[PDB]
Order: C-alpha cells, then structure tokens, then sequence
C-alpha cells in the first residue's frame, strides 16, 4: 500500500518484480519479492497447521485494502502455490480460499479502467478449477460471477461447464 | 629424437617467438604416468629481423626423425621465405671479464632466402649424415617443396638451387 | 559492461562509434533503453573490481555522463528532446534501492556521493526542474573519516588536468613530487579521455627535451636527474597499466624518435623474449665497455647522463657471463648488482626483466638469472648508500609492482618472491584456466551460470577473451 491512488509505479510490472534468481545479481532485488520469498519458505516450512490463520487473516485483513491487479498477483503468489496442502489435509477451507480468490476478482473488476491481464488469471483460475475444486462450489461462484464486468464474463463463461 | 623421448615446440608463428619445448618421459611405473616439462632452449627464425617487412607467420613447420638439423619456419603470407636452422652446441667466450658447466646450446642458422611457394610436402625414410655423398644423386635426405604456380621444383636442402621439373589443398611426399 | 572492462582508456574517439552502435543497431525503446543503461552504468564497481580497477569503474561509469550527454544533444530532435524521459526514468529507477544500498555498503559514502554525482550531472545535463527529483531521491533513503577518494577524485581532475598550463622548463620537481605521494588516481582521473593523450604527449616530449644538458652543479644535477627517474617510473607504471593505450598515444604521429627502446620491449601481453638477444641489442663498439664499467664500478657522476639505460645489454651480458658462467667473482656481481640497484636507477629493472626472460628461453639450467631477480627483489637498497633520491619510496612500488606484473612465468616456475610489493590486492585478472583439466568447461562453468545469470559475469570476461585469442573461433 504505498501509494495506490496516484501511481504505484512504472516499474509495477508483477511478473518481472515477483520473479526470483534476479538477487544473483546486485540489482532487480527489490524489498517486496524478499518478503515474498520469505513468506513462501514459511509457509512451505510450517505447512501443518499454520494455515489455519491465512483464511480470516485474508477477510479481515487482505479484501478492502486491494483497487489494483499487482496486490492481487501478490497475494497470489502469497497463497496461491499452497492449494495442494489443502487438498491434501484442510479441505474444510481450499473453498474459502477459492472464494476469497473470486472476491479478489470481482474487488479488482469493480474499481477499474480495464483490464490489461485477463489471460493469466484466466488461466490461473482454469488450473484452479481443474485440479483443486472441481464442480463442487459451480452453483454457490454463480452468484459471484454474475455480476461482473461483462467483457470478464464473456471471457470466463466456460467455467459453467 | 636423438634419445628414446618425445619433445615439441610451437606457439603461434613468426608474429611472437615462443617454443615450449617439452623434453618429456612417460614410462615411471604400472599404471601411471609422470610426463616431464623440461625447458630445452627455445629459439625462433632470425627472418624477423629485416628493418623491410616482418610479415612471415608460418602455417606448417614440420620437423624429421632427426631432431637436431631442420626448422620449418617459413615465411606464409599471402610471403615465401624458407629457413633452416640447427642444434650446434658451443660453449661462449667467457673473457673479457679479466686478465684472462660451460656447455651451452645455441642454435645456428643454415640457410634462408627469399622464394615463392606455399606448400611443403615432406622433409627426408632418408639415409644418414656425416657422409660426403657427392657423387650420390638418389634422394638421399631428399627435401621436396610444392609451387604454386603449376610444376613443382623439388630440391634439397643447403642447395635450394634447382632440379628436374620437366615444362610443358594441400600435398605431400609419396615415396623416395 | 563489457566495454568498460576492456578499454576504459586509449579513448581518442571510441564513444562516437560506440553510441552509433548501440543506437543503430538495437531495437530499444528510449525509457526501457535509458534505464537499461543507467543499470548497467551501476551495476558495477561491485562484484569485480577490489583495488586499481575501482578507480578505473567509477571513472567509466562518470565518463558514461558524456555519452549520453552527446545522445541527448544528438539522438531525438523536436520529439521530446530529453525533457522528462530521462526524469520519469530516474523516478522509476530510484525504485531500486538495493543497488542503492549495495552501493551504500560498499563505499561506505556512496549516498553523499550518489548525492553529488547527481548534482553534477545536473549541472552539465538539464537540470530545469530536477532539483524535486533530487529531493525526492533523498526522501527515498530516509529510514535506511579522513576523505571519500570518489568526491576528491572528481573534484581534483579538473586541477589536474589544468595543473599549472605552462608547457615550459627549469621549474621544480615539486610538481610530479606531489603526485608520487598520491596513488595513480592521478592517472585514473587523467584517463578522461580529455586530456589523457595530450598529457601523454606533452609528458613525453618534455622528458624528450629535459635531458638536463651537461652541467657542473651535482646537487641541482642530481635532483634533477632523480626527477627524470621518477617520471620515467610514473609513466612505465602507467603504461603497464594499460599498454596499448599509451604506445599509441605516445606512437601515434610525429616526425621524431622518442625512446621507443624502452616502451616497446619492456612489458605487453606478449613475449618478444626470443627477439630482445636479437633486435634490442644494438651495442656499437663505440664506448661499449666504457659506459659498461662506469655503470659498474660507479658508486662517474660528474655530469648528469643516462643513456646507457638503451645500451646496459651489453653490461648484464658482461654480468651474467662473469658472474657464475666464468666463475671470475664470487661476490663482486651481487656488490655490482648493489651499485646498479641505487637510486634514480629503474632502467636496470627492465634490462633484468628482459634478460631473465630470454633465460627463460634457454634451458632454465642454470637460473642464474633468477637468483639475480631475487636479489633486485630484496631489500639490498635499503637506503644503505646516500640514495639522493627522497622520493624512493614511492619509486620503489613503482618498481615492485613493474617487476610484479612482468616475469609471471618466472614468478610461477620458481620459488615465490619475498613480497616486494606490501600492496593491498595484486592483479586479480590472470590465467584462471585449471591446468589439468580439458577445455570441456568453458560452456560448464561460464555458459551455464551467465544463462541463469543478468550479465556478463565480468570476471570471466577476461577469462572468455584468453580462450579465444588462445584457442580457434570455429
């Protein structure tokens, strides 16, 4: 939350900033993707019962504090690579994470010009979907995904079947 | 070699005047080897020396069984110039010093000049040294060199003068 | 980064074609291409560099200023003439503190430094209304003993290179006195490219044209000549400093004969040992022993001369030849060696250098000549004699760092000096290559790691150039 009403910046570009084995050089190193990397080990260290606090940690916390796409590609990263953990063990709340996912999507679709990203999220929550929640929460993510943008729906359709 | 070892030298041409002569034995014990790096004194082609040009850069120095009577430097630009040059050990003048291992080696120039030819072929299966074969004319120690120009004017080495060539890549030496 | 590695100096007008270069050919467009450059214009002085070599990167990266300066004087026209690209880029890129505080870290001043640098680009780029990015700059590292040899470097180059501007004679040797206190940053600053080869020039002609004459005053005589010395030690340290650089800048045109002798033979990355018993040995008969014996048995200075310094060939022949080749004297070649090692005498150095190198090209048997190098390289000239000197100390780093950088085979295939340079860090650049392993790794060790990697990995830049120039581009 630096600025995120004027310009975050220029240099705001997710994928290039959010990559690692750019520290092997004494540049591209920026705070953030430290954190990034940090939060990772934890959480890939502490992945038994850790996890339990991410869910209200990201209602109280993570959902009104995001307008633009690169906290949302944060928080991503953040929890995103972990799905198989819940999967495994916390199936109770992969479906709070899925739709703490969707209310990232419709938060980040409400309050914007355009949208510039949709192919990675797009395919994002395709792999999602077909690896982790199935056809199990189809009916309860309608309610969510009818009233969004309609350039956004009309790209998303296909998750209905 | 003269004793029963190998050595080799040669860096880059006439531009610079390195040789790493490496006086090297392998049999030490089953199983392993111990290949020496003795410095045999190195020298180069005194073609350098010409205030007229420096360009030589040889492409070929090849040598013969008997490592002590050639040097294959030769002048290889787009240039001809052969050289010879020798293992005459010598002791130096040690005087001057005052009123009044010594053994060293030096090596000694035989003959050079200017020519026109890129290729060699061969040096010398030729027979032995130290014999006054004048009335010989079989190809005793019989050096051959390759012109350019169409016919090929072999002749040997310290003459350099002419032979039969009979008017009307690379090669090499088929037979005596 | 690779450019600022290999020619920082010898810089008459490469930055022209350089800049043609990276404009015509390259798809870069201008905020991605000025921040591309700008990072690589940081990135080093870091990972490499330890010693001489820093000096040398900090002034590349300030000589990058003018670069761009010419750019923006000639690479746009009517289209946004550097008006806020160069800014909005700037801002972007004070994004990237870490580089900013690694360079912090590293210089322990580099904030006050960046500070500076920038105000002083400012001051010969456009600087309208900069002075908030600036501010915004020092906003951006709010939370976060004797001089800073950056901040003093750039400040003295101008004094330097403007010293006193009076191409004249017979003034004090306090002037180059100054400078063989300080450290080749001089040298460093000089390598502006600005006046670097006109002050080689002009440094060459006036040791060209101060040859002192014949006079009767020995202590005026003797000073002077101790100035010649120690100029002609300054300007063999800056040569294998670089070279090529300064034999062109010295050899470039003029219809003259310098002392080519001793700037073309002494040391290059290449041998020419074979060839110093050949060419370098011009020794007429006229007064060839004379001047040999007065430089021996000297401890002969009546009038200052030295031009035996061409012609001391045939006195380290006459030396090594009695020595233990005859066996004619014990210990009188080491007392001569000690009157040869006196002040005011660098000349000796080379001609030593010269001759265990083309011993190297014989059958290293007897390796005389290497007990004679270490002889040079102990502490025989302790200020024992009445050196008239004063400034040996520097003159004597001068001359351990020149034996130093040549007779590496020497210094490899025998025992290891006694440490005649008390430095800091030697010459990190060398060989590098594992003897007993194949050539199978230079795609391994280099290739593989630089792909992964975000540059050039300078270090082996190097490394990569002797492979090439050694093995075949096929």
């Amino acid at each position: 939350s630096p600025s995120l009403t004027s310009e975050t910046e220029w240099v705001g570009y997710p994928f290039r900033l959010f990559d690692f084995t750019a520290c092997h050089q004494s540049y591209s190193e920026m705070s953030c993707s430290y954190t990034l990397a940090l939060a990772h080990a934890v959480w890939h260290h502490s992945s038994i019962g850790q996890l339990s606090l991410i869910p209200k940690f990201l209602t109280e916390v993570l959902l009104p504090i995001v307008k633009t796409e690169f906290q949302l590609l944060y928080v991503y990263h953040l929890v995103g690579p972990f799905l198989q953990r819940f999967q495994q063990e916390r199936t109770r709340c992969m479906i709070e994470i899925g739709v703490a996912f969707y209310d990232m999507l419709l938060n980040v679709d409400q309050c914007s010009t355009h949208l510039n990203y949709m192919d990675p999220i797009c395919d994002f929550l395709y792999h999602m979907k077909y690896m982790f929640t199935g056809d199990s929460v189809k009916e309860q993510v309608e309610k969510i995904i009818c009233n969004l943008k309609p350039a956004l729906k009309l790209r998303l359709r296909f998750i209905t079947h | 070699t003269g004793g029963g070892n190998i050595v080799v030298a040669t860096a880059d041409g006439s531009s610079a005047s390195p040789v790493q002569f490496y006086k090297v034995c392998v049999s030490v014990v089953s199983e392993k080897c111990r290949i020496d790096t003795e410095i045999l004194p190195s020298l180069f082609m005194r073609c350098t020396t010409d205030l007229n040009r420096k360009d030589k850069f040889p492409a070929i120095t090849h040598l013969k069984f008997l490592a002590r009577d050639m040097s294959e430097q030769v002048l290889l630009c787009a240039s001809s110039i052969v050289e010879c040059w020798s293992l005459r050990k010598e002791g130096l003048p040690v005087n001057n010093i005052f009123q009044q291992q010594p053994t060293i080696l030096k090596w000694r120039i035989l003959s050079a000049t200017n020519d026109l030819d890129r290729v060699s072929a061969v040096a010398l299966t030729n027979t032995d040294l130290k014999v006054a074969s004048d009335t010989q004319f079989y190809p005793g120690l019989g050096l051959a060199l390759a012109f350019h120009d169409g016919s090929v004017h072999i002749v040997h080495r310290l003459s350099l003068q002419t032979m039969a060539v009979f008017y009307s890549k690379a090669m090499q030496l088929s037979w005596t | 980064l690779l450019e600022g590695t290999m020619n920082l100096t010898g810089e008459t007008q490469s930055l022209v074609e350089q800049l043609t270069m990276v404009k015509r050919m390259q798809h870069i467009p201008t905020p991605l291409f000025v921040l591309e450059i700008w990072k690589a214009c940081f990135v080093g002085l870091i990972e490499s560099p330890e010693g001489t070599e820093e000096l040398k990167w900090t002034a590349f990266t300030f000589l990058k200023i003018p670069q761009v300066l010419v750019k923006l004087k000639k690479y746009s026209h009517g289209d946004k003439d550097f008006t806020e690209d160069v800014n909005c880029a700037f801002e972007f890129l004070l994004k990237l503190t870490p580089l900013l505080d690694k360079a912090d870290q590293r210089c322990n001043c580099d904030c006050t430094n960046f500070l500076l640098q920038e105000c002083g680009k400012q001051g010969l780029l456009s600087e309208a209304s900069v002075n908030n990015l600036m501010a915004k700059r020092k906003a951006d590292r709010e939370h976060a003993i004797l001089r800073a040899e950056p901040t003093v470097t750039n400040i003295l180059k101008t004094m330097d290179a403007d010293h006193s501007k009076s191409p004249e004679g017979l003034l004090g040797v306090l002037g180059h006195m100054l400078s063989g206190k300080s450290l080749d940053l001089l040298l460093a600053a000089a390598a502006a490219t600005g006046k670097l080869k006109s002050f080689a020039r002009k440094f060459i002609n006036l040791n060209e044209f101060t040859t002192y004459g014949s006079e009767e005053s020995t202590k005026p005589a003797s000073v002077r000549a101790l100035l010649f010395d120690i100029s002609f030690l300054m300007l063999c340290h800056v040569a294998q400093t670089y070279g090529s650089e300064v034999i062109l800048s010295e050899s470039r045109t003029g219809a003259e004969v310098p002392f080519f002798e001793t700037w073309m033979q002494t040391c290059m990355p290449e041998e020419g040992k074979i060839l110093n018993p050949d060419h370098p040995c011009f020794r007429p008969d006229s007064t060839k022993v004379e001047s040999l014996v007065a430089l021996l048995n000297n401890s002969k200075l009546v009038q200052m001369k030295w031009h035996e310094a061409c012609l001391s060939i045939s006195a380290a022949i006459l030396e090594i030849l009695n020595a233990w080749e005859n066996g004619v004297l014990a210990f009188e070649s080491i007392q001569k060696i000690t009157d040869n090692i006196k002040g005011k005498v660098c000349s000796l150095a080379v001609c030593a250098v010269a001759w265990l190198v083309a011993h190297v090209r014989m059958l290293g048997l007897d390796e005389r000549e290497k007990s004679l190098q270490m002889i040079r390289q102990l502490a025989g000239p302790l200020f024992s004699e009445n050196t008239l000197q004063f400034y040996n100390e520097r003159v004597v780093i001068m001359n351990s760092i020149l034996e130093r950088m040549c007779a590496d085979v020497l210094q490899q295939t025998a025992t290891q000096i006694k440490f005649p340079s008390t430095g800091v860090d030697t010459m990190p650049y060398w060989n590098l290559l594992p003897p007993k392993r194949p050539i199978k790794e230079v795609l391994t060790d280099i290739f593989a790691k630089v792909l992964e990697k975000g540059w050039v990995d300078s270090r082996s830049i190097h490394i990569f150039d002797t492979l090439l120039h050694m093995g075949g581009v096929y």
